[PDB]
């Protein structure tokens, strides 16, 4: 009955893993050689990455 | 006209290019860009400005 | 025959099975 | 009510059915999932916080 | 390492090795994949 | 099926 | 032939699957 005014702190811990961002047009693994890796945009040109 | 005039794909009208290499001097200032025109695109240099 | 929608394992499409299109999942049978 | 009903420890003491793998006949019709070792509800109570 | 596969080319997933209800334990009969 | 080989100890 | 190098389950040489000839695993690919 004497509970203080309390606020929720949220977080997560995700050990042992690497934050994978796949270079795929739908972020899915449809093969080891992805569809954007075979795309003619990235295969016939040079692009900067920032 | 509805055919063979304007694309129906994702394509940016105006791009914004960050300098690849800036170079400041006491009397001048040098900016180096990569004005990359992608696949199946034409760029009139009149539309380009700094 | 929609085989350009399948991921190519090698030079051939990795199509699924015909018999996997439905479902028969039901409690107890 | 449920906090303050004092129960005799001699009902379930450290000698009850020694060498028997025996659920109590008193405790068969009591809901086993209404318990603080209900590890799901233990997880779901702490998933919102303390 | 890879689920079973028929070859009709096209490459078709084979339904062998899947789990079933059996009156007799399935390890002494088949390999379960 | 009937093609599955019989269980023996060590082979 | 190379089918006499296989154990005979019955009278048939137990040949391995054609799908087990190459590896394809990567780090999520």
């Amino acid at each position: 009955k004497t509970a203080v005014d309390s606020i929720t702190q949220k977080k997560f811990l995700c050990d042992r893993t690497l934050w994978r961002i796949p270079f795929s047009s739908n972020f899915m693994s449809m093969g080891a050689l992805t569809d954007l890796g075979q795309n003619l945009l990235y295969a016939n040109s040079a692009h900067a990455l920032d | 006209p509805t055919h063979d005039v304007t694309t129906d794909r994702s394509q940016r009208l105006t791009l914004r290019f960050i300098p690849v290499d800036r170079e400041d001097t006491a009397y001048s200032y040098k900016a180096r860009f990569t004005l990359a025109v992608g696949d199946n695109r034409v760029l009139d240099m009149a539309s380009t400005y700094f | 025959n929609f085989a350009s929608l399948a991921p190519r394992h090698g030079s051939r499409p990795f199509m699924g099975n015909w018999q996997d299109i439905g479902t028969s999942n039901m409690s107890g049978g | 009510y449920m906090n303050k009903r004092v129960v005799a420890p001699g009902l379930v003491d450290c000698y009850i059915n020694l060498g028997a793998r025996w659920s109590l006949d008193y405790m068969d019709n009591v809901n086993p999932f209404n318990h603080h070792r209900n590890a799901g509800l233990r997880y779901r109570s702490m998933l919102l916080g303390n | 390492p890879r689920p079973p596969v028929e070859e009709p080319a096209v490459e078709t997933v084979s339904p062998e090795g899947r789990g079933e209800k059996r009156p007799r334990p399935d390890r002494e009969e088949t390999l379960v994949t | 099926g009937l093609r599955f080989p019989s269980k023996m100890f060590g082979g």
